């Protein structure tokens, strides 16, 4: 369940990025952008196990 | 006056705002006088001028084209940031060592 919420976290970061036309990013796309090691490293995790 | 047009060319306005900004910039442009001293500068992540001014021109006819043809060959890329752009700005509207 641990894991199925970091799923739907995942799927809610994923949804809360905007997309800017020439290189340019949104002040929330570079947080949103940093909080991928965290699910990358949980399901490292879940594959681990 | 003494303008600093500061123009936002990043990529959040490429296509038609980039298009509705340069045809504003014409046309503030044509609301200046000889009295008035201007220069344009752009801004994406580093503010640079957009022509071969460094500092506030006179807003005579010629000065006016030269300022023109660089908005209208401006583009649109990289990401913002209003501090660099406002220093510049600030900056430049400092410069007492030209005529103003
Ligand atoms: C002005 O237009 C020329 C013609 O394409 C281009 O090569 C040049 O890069 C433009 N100026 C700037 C500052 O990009
Ligand atoms: C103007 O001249 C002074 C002294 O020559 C110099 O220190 C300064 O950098 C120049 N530029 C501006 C924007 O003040
Ligand atoms: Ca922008």
């Amino acid at each position: 369940y641990m894991i199925l919420a970091t799923i739907i976290a995942n799927c809610i970061v994923l949804a809360l990025e905007q997309h800017l036309p020439d290189g340019d990013k949104t002040p929330m796309s570079e947080r949103l952008d940093d909080t991928e090691p965290y699910f990358i490293g949980i399901f490292c995790f879940e594959a681990g196990i | 006056k003494d303008m600093l047009i500061l123009v936002d060319v990043s990529g959040s306005v490429s296509g038609l705002t980039l298009k509705l900004i340069r045809t504003s910039v014409s046309e503030m442009l044509e609301t200046l006088s000889d009295d008035d001293f201007v220069n344009v500068a752009s801004f994406n992540s580093n503010a640079q001028d957009v022509s071969c001014f460094q500092h506030l021109v006179q807003a005579n006819v010629r000065n006016k084209k030269v300022l023109k043809d660089a908005v209208n060959n401006i583009t649109a890329k990289g990401i913002t940031d209003y501090k660099k752009g406002f220093s510049f700005a600030f900056e430049q509207l400092l410069n007492y060592n030209v005529s103003r």
